[PDB]
């Protein structure tokens, strides 16, 4: 099993950036994709979930209508978009694979640190 | 829900066994979900289903309870061990935990 | 038991045998009866401890003994 | 298929019988007094039978013996407890059962414990005016006792509360019966539109009875306990011994089988006490497989049949089967189909019900009417037209009615 | 026989569109202001009606005044007493519409007790706008009420749980109706396979309204109370009232009768209000019995009818059948059996729905092409063949064409 | 009342007569209405006979308005 | 109508293996041992399967822990009350457990609300095994979760009692589906009787699933809310896409419409989701009317549409259906009917189940076989007798061999 | 909530659409448990005290699990 995550990218205030995380080693559509962010220095925190297979997507309240998560079953890659980004933003964000026979994320990619700043 | 580990720091020695305290406040159901996240990387499964063991890792780890406390226990410390370890759960939505730090 | 299944291709068609056979012929009735009384009107005054509820349950036991009483003669369906 | 056949009987004319004959005034007063010392008895009627009775609560000799501490005695001050918990239980089956009543309107089924506990029924079973194998067989499946009575509403007095509860009896035990299934079966050809099916249609239950069978169509109207099955002969049809000749032929001119046909085919299966039936048609998917493994087997145009040992799924088209797990075993009996002998281009249509004999005829009827109005066409070309009636003497010449002038 | 024609509808409409017009958030504050010091009321509507309004519980009232009690009263105390018998009994009933709400997806079939008691459904029967002449009949039927309505959920506010509770309108009383039986009829010929039968396929319920009769295919949607009969037109067909002509005869021109054909016999039986009819047909053996007299008549082949008087119990072939106790005037009719009046051969196979014109016609087309077919085939073997066109004037001689030199 | 039957052997039928007419052409929308409350949880810190049950069965009152309230506008079905 | 072309399965099949399962002698243990001090466990039984046990009501540690003072010799010393409290309220659970199970004879309605609670349903939910997707669909509509889920009781041992509960599992989501409705559509010939009917029976609902379309012909086992329907496939058929173009075009060659024909025309309606369809013929009055302004159209004979807009109640003949009050918009669309396009005399009378495409078949067979007798019998009239086989020369004259006389 | 209808004169006949779908496959097959206790009929000298109850009611408890042995071989 693996996930690969895009590069580093940096933003202005209030644009909107994209994610892409792509897995392999297994199949696409049998498994859920959950997202999570972890502040510098700070705990981590749960953003949402997209199932592949039905398209469907559930979204944290502190998140709600800021995070779109897309799918590509041709490419079985999922794409993250979080739109008016803020200052508080600044983190780096891990694309993680759920198991339905077992309660618990079995697999993480390697990570995407992006940082959000007017210079 | 709301979650709470009751240990918020922790050190010791080597060949310790350490015991780590999570406590919930709703229908938690009875799942929970132990991890490890070494610095500059990604966490790793270490306890599911709140009481079995993930394949490949050391069996000095264990975990029990039920109801509102679950504890993770490390029976031996090794100087390999230092890290970080989180709660987690499934109440509707999804909540990690602030977590502890295992520093030496 | 023996519980033997044979299937007929020809016909498509699968028969079950070995089951032991218990059926029904005729009725047979028998009257149960509940013997019961009226109530009182005369109860008591006021409340202390136990003195409500003797009229509690007992209003409606006078209720119930009443819409029995409506089912007098009209003849149930089947 | 076969509902339209049965009957139609009232199910509560022996209890409503009861009832309205025990309507008659005294019958009353006789009951309240011959049970006065004991709480099982045995009263004769008024028409000249006799039935048993029964006494499951006696609020009365409670109420009064209370009556007097609650006002002669002691008014509106605590009276003890025995007094409190107790009058607050009594009160409960009769509200239960008003709210039964009042809710069905008379009639209740099947019987709630409400009415009769399992004490009051084993002692009525105990007490039963039958044989004794009979008891050990109500003894053991007391709940279908509870599911196959009816209860009706009686007569409320001045101080006498009474029903009927009937109890059905097991007359008829211990025979050898059968289960029959069926399935659509139809033609294999490629070409869409050029399909004739045929399906067996007496399916149900058959059931040996003083040397005749009973045929019960419906399924959900007989019951299956451990390896026992019970059933109701108000939804029998009389059938003569030979029926059984059908299963192991078709053609057998003692008896005649029934069957439908018609020109709609589509993948199906039934499922069976120990196997399944696949009748798979069409472009459709159908496949057997096991849980440890995955898919077994694979099956082909036209009907087919898998043993429970090894399997447990069958997934047909779109939907998904579960197949039974008893034990047991089973056999295979190979042959030929039977739906090839038959002409694609004679073949009737469709018909609700029928018979082979009756298709055999209508086959032979349809040969019959070509075979004779076709031959009459093989005279064409030898008719030729008929000559003038004016007495000439027309010559057929060049096929029609011709002036001689050749040898004239 | 007749299910294959009824309409359909939602039978909640009404109960839906009253609760979503309760969801316009200008009704319910109205709803909860109209009803401020009374138990009863009539509440216009936004969309322009105006209904019932019924409160029968109360809570904050005494969940205010026990709460002190239960707090500001010596914090926490046992002191409070005859708090439990105000309080299991009150919380019970709102259990009790919970769990029955939520089991069945709180659209309950029929109203509990529980919903309503009867002397709240006395007081909403008070209250409804209607003549005297349908409060009294629902006056005495509270058992058949609840049998016919329905429960909804509907909405719930910040203290305010309302549901409908739907009732059922009389519009048509005391006109005559009459119920209508039938059985098998076929031929009584002793070899097996060469019988026929045609069956009535009309029975059923009729009622007149209007001048017009109703009709109700399904018996079981007809509940019956002593004399009076309880009917729903939601399955009701609109019939010219000469349908009772087909009662009396059945070769009238005015109106075409209904009939269904098919060749399978068998014995049966059919119970009705006060007697019984026995078709014995074949082998199976057919008896009457009474209850102190054992056997008292044996049928014969054919179908026949039997009285209640005197007779109790009936048995056709291994089944035991009951029949009703009813006291009432019985009335036998003598005739001619219709089914000998057809030919056997050319009788029709089956059909599912048939008119006894339809089979008239029928049989005269078959007839007819038969004939003409026949005319037309008994002059065959006297024509001649066509002679060869090669210029030669054949004589018709020796049937044939042949050169002659008979007479030439 | 009489309730008299015909049987015609001519058609092998049989027909009731005497019965009287009631039939439903009509319906009534009545609505009942059952008033709630709030029924603060907190409302005590210590134990005694009767507190006891009373928390008990008050829980049960919050669990079954909670559960009622879960069916917010679930489309009634007939 | 379609109801018999289904197949027949087991739902309960599941439930008796794991039950059957469930008595090897060691495996309860092993499921008390694995929930010595916890709840809601994963245990792999001797099969090789992996379930899901759960605990639910304890009463082993309050009865031990209860009943010392109780059973001991304190001479059963009453101490105070929140004895009768823990115990009291807690064995009717229990009991009506037994009372369920009692009535019912094993199998039990859909899971009652005292089998298990709301709370222990969505702790359940929790703890099943299945992608997180199928959570809401499922939490917001335990209502009609309940009705799909059966309860079987299985074993009691030393001091456990078990019993297995059935959860449906759901597979397919948000794929298009849509409801089809029928009506009759008859001619308006002056003659009665005469007129000719025909239907199509494909009613019902379609849902899209894999590329087939799955169709269910029993509407009233599929469940609808809000804009969701809730049905299994046990009772469906796998259709091919195609069949889609039977709703836009009738005489489409890619497939072919199922129909059926009958001679006998009634006056009935439909009630949609967003209008009603009204079949309105013979003399039977029909009309539609608004609750506010009374009548506004008369229908004439045939079928006819009304949308909901405006629309209150529908009346035909003596009945009356209401319309639902759906926010929706429809559309209609002008057309001829298509009954005009077939001639009266070769129409098929009586068709249970046939296609469009065997009508038409039946049909040209039925006219080809009279143009070819007709064409044959143009020929009588052409055909002279046989002249005497005694070798006589005569001559054709009149249409008899009389002899050569009128030209030698 | 997009429902729409269309009635097609030349067969009679209306299709509705928008809706959506779910439907079931599969079955899971979660076993239930409930402890329960021997229960000893140990007999008090006299419960014409407040523990009349205790007597009563709890012969009901015994009769319920034995009518739960009844249909133990279902």
């Amino acid at each position: 099993v693996q996930l690969v995550q895009s590069g580093a990218e940096v933003k202005k205030p209030g644009a909107s950036v994209k994610v892409s995380c792509k897995a392999s080693g297994y199949t696409f559509t049998s498994y859920d994709i959950n997202w999570v962010r972890q502040a510098t220095g700070q705990g981590l925190e749960w953003m949402g979930w997209m199932n592949p297979n039905s398209g469907n997507t559930g979204y944290a309240q502190k998140f709600q209508g800021r995070v779109t998560m897309t799918r590509q079953t041709s490419r079985s890659t999922a794409y993250m978009e979080l739109s008016s980004l803020r200052s508080e933003d600044t983190a780096v964000y891990y694309c993680a694979r759920e198991d339905w026979g077992s309660a618990a994320f079995d697999s993480w990619g390697q990570g995407t640190m992006v940082t959000v700043s007017s210079a | 829900i709301q979650l709470t580990q009751s240990p918020s720091t922790l050190s010791a020695s080597v060949n310790d066994r350490v015991t780590l305290t999570c406590r919930a406040s709703q229908s938690i159901s009875s799942w929970l979900a132990w991890y490890q996240q070494k610095p500059g990387k990604a966490p790793k499964l270490l306890i599911y289903q709140a009481s079995s063991l993930q394949s490949g890792v050391p069996s000095r780890f264990t975990g029990s309870g039920s109801g509102t406390e679950f504890t993770l226990t490390i029976s031996s410390l090794q100087p390999d061990d230092f890290a970080t370890y989180y709660c987690q759960q499934f109440n509707s939505y999804w909540t990690f935990g602030q977590g502890t730090k295992v520093e030496i | 038991q023996n519980i033997t299944e044979e299937f007929y291709q020809s016909t498509c068609s699968a028969v079950s045998k070995g089951y032991l056979s218990a059926l029904r012929t005729g009725w047979y009735t028998s009257v149960i009866t509940i013997e019961l009384s009226n109530i009182k009107e005369n109860k008591c005054n006021g409340t202390d401890a136990k003195v409500k509820l003797i009229k509690q349950e007992l209003d409606k036991y006078k209720n119930a003994v009443t819409e029995l009483q409506l089912l007098m003669q009209s003849t149930p369906a089947t | 298929f076969l509902g339209f056949l049965l009957g139609v009987g009232s199910a509560i004319a022996s209890g409503v019988a009861v009832c309205k004959v025990l309507h008659l005034e005294g019958e009353v007063n006789k009951i309240k007094s011959a049970l006065l010392s004991t709480n099982k008895a045995v009263v004769s009627l008024s028409n000249g039978v006799s039935v048993l009775t029964f006494k499951v609560l006696d609020l009365k000799n409670y109420i009064d013996k209370q009556l007097l501490p609650i006002l002669n005695k002691q008014s509106c001050s605590i009276s003890n407890i025995e007094t409190v918990i107790e009058f607050q239980q009594k009160n409960n089956r009769l509200l239960e059962i008003t709210r039964e009543f009042s809710v069905n309107a008379g009639v209740t089924t099947p019987v709630s414990t409400y009415m009769l506990t399992n004490s009051e029924l084993l002692s009525l079973i105990n007490d039963m005016p039958i044989t004794n194998d009979q008891k050990k067989l109500m003894s053991n499946n007391v709940q279908i006792v509870r599911q196959q009575s009816y209860s009706i509403m009686c007569i409320i007095k001045e101080e006498v509360l009474a029903y009927v509860v009937q109890l059905p009896l097991y007359g008829v035990i211990d025979t050898p019966c059968w289960k029959l299934h069926t399935s659509p079966l139809c033609t294999t050809n490629t070409k869409e539109g050029s399909n004739i099916c045929l399906t067996r249609t007496d399916r149900g239950w058959y059931c040996d009875n003083a040397g005749s069978v009973s045929f019960f169509p419906q399924a959900e109207t007989c019951k299956v306990q451990s390896n026992r099955v019970f059933c109701d002969t108000m939804n029998s049809l009389t059938l003569p011994s030979e029926v059984n000749l059908c299963n192991v032929d078709i053609f057998n001119p003692k008896y005649d089988c029934k069957i439908m046909t018609s020109k709609t085919d589509v993948s199906s299966s039934v499922i069976t006490s120990l196997g399944a039936i696949v009748s798979c048609y069409g472009k459709t998917k159908c496949t057997a497989s096991n849980k440890n493994r995955g898919i077994i087997k694979t099956f082909s145009n036209g009907c087919d049949y898998v043993s429970n040992k090894g399997v447990d799924t069958v997934s047909v088209g779109n939907t998904l089967y579960y197949v039974n797990k008893q034990e047991g075993k089973s056999l295979y009996v190979k042959g030929e189909p039977i739906i090839n002998f038959y002409d694609p281009l004679v073949f009737p249509s469709d018909e609700f019900d029928a018979s082979i004999s009756q298709v055999n005829e209508k086959i032979n009827q349809s040969l019959a009417f070509i075979r004779k109005s076709d031959e009459l066409l093989s005279a064409i070309g030898g008719y030729i037209p008929e000559a003038p009636r004016d007495g000439q003497a027309y010559v057929r010449k060049d096929g029609e009615w011709v002036l001689l002038s050749t040898f004239l």
